[PDB]
């Protein structure tokens, strides 16, 4: 738990918080797709198989 | 030090899947066995979404499958995916007998037998869960087989009174039947999970029968994907079944109420089971018919004994090939025998077409085998 | 010149000559139990980045 | 112990040899046998240059049979071409083993 | 000498699997609605009149 903090850590999870940006965005973005949220979906300039 | 071989769970994983060696030059067929491994599992998700409104009463059995086709919403699709799927089922399981038939695989005895054991019981499952649906050729399908047992010489009728649950086929037997129709596919998954586990340690057969030990590959980076076209293709054939055509694996008259009293002209029992069928209107004896019935079956169990030749593969020896796709002939002659009302040709036939299909394996492959055998000089 | 040098420079040239490339690869045996080459080649990239 | 009958023989022997799918692989006669454990000890005392060439024209057999090709017609191996390695030793295998059974029966 | 569009298709996305992931995840999310659009309309088309959505003209809103 103390360990982990230390200048090289921030440097690796500086190196790693795009990667988290990315999968982030999968997760959001594949979560609205799948319940088909009307909300988020929308906002979409072509998505609207709902009514 | 990878992690796979590690945890334990990724242990066995990177056995029965990731790592195992296979024979490369394995071929289309053996793709099936994998996917009877598929077919359980949507013969369960699937069927376990049937249960869900199915009522095991006698008399509400059919309004309630009325009111899966009908009322549930996408509850059709899930009745056609079932029913067709189980057809998809026996069929990728025929084939897959036939594999091991062919190449020799029935070498690995143990495997064999397991194997045997599951299909008696994938048999039975069918069964009962064919009679589930409380038709007419459920009903009546149920009191001929069940009869059968009655042949039994000295214990018979208490023994088929207990499976009935009465004097004759009811409510409760339907119950009966759909608790072990629920149970025994499970028994099925556990008994393939000891069949792939005697399998797995001397290797997967390979179609020209010598050994593959010089070009062993892992199973992971080819045959997940050669498997996963395989399964594609499957779910491409079992859709199109269900999709256009949901009915002509089927038989009408099940979408009749099941009557006691009136009784239904073909009788005909689904087509699995049709060619097992015809050998009980060959034998005019009935507890005759059962014996013969039961060889059908068992008689796999025997032909690693009959086994003569000095090879695997029937691909060398023509000769037992010409007698194998001889007995497909004759399975195929069976089968379509199953379909039709007793009459002169019809009887004529398959007795013939019954006598031809033990005689050719317990007399005619081993002795073809001794004569391919002096044919090669050893 | 290697003064220069940084672990970015480090991390993007690396990542340009040697992630998800075709690697030449040469064995002389006893091998076996060495990976087949799709083994490998997807050895050269994680799923994880 | 027919005489030209038996060259008869070795016709329809010549025959069913082409009839077999192995000299489409080029395989000798003596890789196609089924190995059990006395076939397995069979190989086991076989030379070290024959057992060689054993274990890698099964390989030529086994790659030509992923590709599901076949072996260029000139390279297809003759009746006569054949030498039957493994006879010798299967049989002096099988020899022990009779030998051990019907002293052990005794 | 200039790249290819599969290229520039490649290097600004294949190259990091999440990004991989994640114009997968985009790509089905058009994919879906103009499948599902496009065979309808198909669907539509083989049988014009005997579908009841368009036979609503001569009985609906009063
Ligand atoms: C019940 C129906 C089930 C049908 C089989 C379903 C799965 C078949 C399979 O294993 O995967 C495809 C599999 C791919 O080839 P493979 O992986 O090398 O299989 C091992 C070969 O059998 C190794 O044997 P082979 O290399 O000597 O080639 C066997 C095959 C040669 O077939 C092939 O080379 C592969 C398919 C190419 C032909 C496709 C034709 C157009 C579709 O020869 C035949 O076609 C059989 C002769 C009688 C049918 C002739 C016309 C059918 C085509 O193709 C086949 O196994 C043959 C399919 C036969 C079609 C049914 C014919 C009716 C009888
Ligand atoms: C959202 C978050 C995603 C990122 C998770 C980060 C977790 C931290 C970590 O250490 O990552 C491990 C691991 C990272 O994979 P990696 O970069 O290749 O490194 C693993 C080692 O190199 C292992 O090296 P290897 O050569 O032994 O690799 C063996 C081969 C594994 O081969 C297979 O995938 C087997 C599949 C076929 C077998 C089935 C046969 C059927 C008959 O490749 C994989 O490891 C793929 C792993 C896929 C599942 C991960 C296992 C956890 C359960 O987790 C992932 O796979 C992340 C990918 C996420 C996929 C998208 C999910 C969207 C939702
Ligand atoms: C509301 C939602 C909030 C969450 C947002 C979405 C989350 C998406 C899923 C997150 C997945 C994380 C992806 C990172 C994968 C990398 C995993 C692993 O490889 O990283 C290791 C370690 O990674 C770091 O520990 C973590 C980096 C990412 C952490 C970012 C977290 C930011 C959260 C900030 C809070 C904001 C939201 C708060 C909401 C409550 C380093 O790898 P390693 O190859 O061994 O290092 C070299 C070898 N060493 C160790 C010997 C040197
Ligand atoms: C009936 C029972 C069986 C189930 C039915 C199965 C049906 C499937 C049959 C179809 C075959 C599918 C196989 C096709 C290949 C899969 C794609 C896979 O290969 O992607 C690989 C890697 O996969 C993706 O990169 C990661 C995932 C991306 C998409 C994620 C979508 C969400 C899935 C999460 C599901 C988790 C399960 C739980 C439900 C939420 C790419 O590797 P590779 O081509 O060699 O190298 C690429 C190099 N890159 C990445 C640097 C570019
Ligand atoms: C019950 C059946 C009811 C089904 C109704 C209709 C079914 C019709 C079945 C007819 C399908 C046969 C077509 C097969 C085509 C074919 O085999 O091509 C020849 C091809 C040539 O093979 P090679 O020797 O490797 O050639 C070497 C060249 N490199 O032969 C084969 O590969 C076939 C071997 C695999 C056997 C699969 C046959 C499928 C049917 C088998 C079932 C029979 C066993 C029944 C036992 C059931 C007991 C519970
Ligand atoms: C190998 C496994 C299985 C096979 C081959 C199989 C096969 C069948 C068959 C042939 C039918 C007759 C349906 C018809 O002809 O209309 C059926 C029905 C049924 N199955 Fe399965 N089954 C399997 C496993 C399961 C499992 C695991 C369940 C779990 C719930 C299940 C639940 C049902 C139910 C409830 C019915 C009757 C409902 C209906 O027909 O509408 N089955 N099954
Ligand atoms: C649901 C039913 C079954 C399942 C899930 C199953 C599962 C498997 C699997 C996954 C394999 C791996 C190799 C391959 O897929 O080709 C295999 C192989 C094998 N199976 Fe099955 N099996 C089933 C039924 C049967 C039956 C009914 C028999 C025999 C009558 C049988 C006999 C064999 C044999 C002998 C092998 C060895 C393959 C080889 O030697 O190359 N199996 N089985």
């Amino acid at each position: 738990v103390t360990r982990f903090l230390g200048p090289r850590y921030r440097e690796l999870v500086k190196n790693w918080v795009p990667t988290a940006y990315t999968w982030g965005a999968v997760g959001a973005v594949g979560l609205v797709w799948a319940t088909d949220w009307r909300l988020i979906l929308d906002w979409v300039p072509y998505i609207n198989g709902k009514f | 030090t990878p992690m796979r071989k590690t945890n334990p769970l990724m242990k066995l994983i990177n056995h029965s899947f990731i790592d195992l060696p296979t024979p490369s030059n394995i071929s289309a067929w053996w793709n099936f066995g994998s996917l009877l491994g598929a077919c359980l599992i949507l013969q369960i998700t699937t069927g376990l979404f049937l249960a869900m409104h199915y009522s095991p009463d006698a008399s509400t059995a059919f309004s309630s499958i009325a009111h899966i086709t009908r009322d549930v919403n996408y509850g059709w699709i899930i009745r056609y995916l079932h029913a067709n799927g189980a057809s998809m089922f026996f069929i990728c399981l025929f084939l897959h007998i036939g594999r091991g038939l062919y190449y020799g695989s029935f070498l690995y005895s143990e495997t064999w037998n397991i194997g045997i054991i599951l299909l008696l019981a994938t048999m039975a499952t069918a069964f009962m869960g064919y009679v589930l649906p409380w038709g007419q050729m459920s009903f009546w399908g149920a009191t001929v087989i069940t009869n059968l047992l009655s042949a039994i010489p000295y214990i018979g009728t208490d023994l088929v009174q207990w499976i009935w649950g009465g004097y004759s086929v009811d409510s409760p037997t339907l119950t009966r039947f759909f608790t072990f129709h629920f149970i025994l596919p499970f028994i099925i998954a556990a008994l393939a999970t000891l069949h792939l586990l005697f399998l797995h340690e001397t290797g997967s057969n390979n179609p020209l029968g010598i050994t593959s030990h010089s070009d062993k590959i892992t199973f992971h980076p080819y045959y997940t994907i050669k498997d996963a076209l395989g399964l594609l293709l499957f779910l491409l054939s079992l859709m199109t079944l269900t999709l256009f055509s949901p009915d002509l694996l089927g038989d009408p008259d099940n979408y009749t109420l099941a009557n006691p009293l009136n009784t239904p002209p073909h009788i005909k029992p689904e087509w699995y089971f049709l060619f097992a069928y015809t050998i009980l209107r060959s034998v005019p004896n009935k507890l005759g018919g059962v014996l013969a019935l039961l060889l059908s079956i068992l008689i796999l169990a025997m032909i690693p004994i009959l086994h003569m030749s000095k090879q695997q593969s029937m691909m060398f020896r023509p000769l037992s090939q010409s007698l194998y796709w001889l007995l497909a002939a004759d399975l195929l002659i069976l089968t379509w025998i199953g379909g039709q009302p007793v009459s002169y040709p019809f009887t004529i036939i398959g007795q013939v077409a019954s006598v031809l299909y033990f005689t050719t394996i317990l007399i005619l492959m081993p002795t073809i085998s001794l004569i391919e055998n002096k044919m090669l000089k050893w | 010149r290697i003064a220069e040098v940084d672990a970015s420079v480090v991390r993007e040239i690396c990542s340009k000559y040697i992630y998800d490339q075709c690697p030449a690869v040469a064995g002389y045996g006893p091998i076996e139990q060495l990976p087949d080459y799709n083994r490998i080649r997807s050895g050269m990239f994680w799923l994880r980045f | 112990a027919v005489s030209a009958s038996g060259k008869w023989l070795d016709g329809i022997r010549k025959w069913y040899y082409n009839a077999a799918g192995f000299n489409k692989l080029g395989l000798m006669r003596d890789d196609t046998i089924y190995e059990d454990e006395d076939v397995k000890e069979a190989i086991r005392r076989l030379p070290e240059n024959l057992y060689n060439d054993r274990m890698f024209r099964i390989k030529r057999a086994l790659d030509l049979n992923l590709k599901h090709q076949i072996l260029p017609k000139e390279q297809w191996t003759k009746y006569e071409e054949e030498n039957f390695y493994l006879e010798p030793y299967l049989k002096e295998v099988i020899r022990e083993r009779k030998e051990r059974e019907e002293w052990a029966k005794k | 000498a200039a790249a290819t569009l599969t290229s520039k298709l490649y290097s600004l996305l294949f190259r990091r699997t999440s990004t991989f992931a994640l114009t997968i995840i985009v790509g089905v999310m058009f994919f879906e609605r103009a499948f599902d659009q496009g065979a309808d309309a198909i669907y539509d088309h083989i049988n014009e009149g005997k579908l009841w959505k368009h036979i609503k003209h001569k009985y609906e809103n009063k």
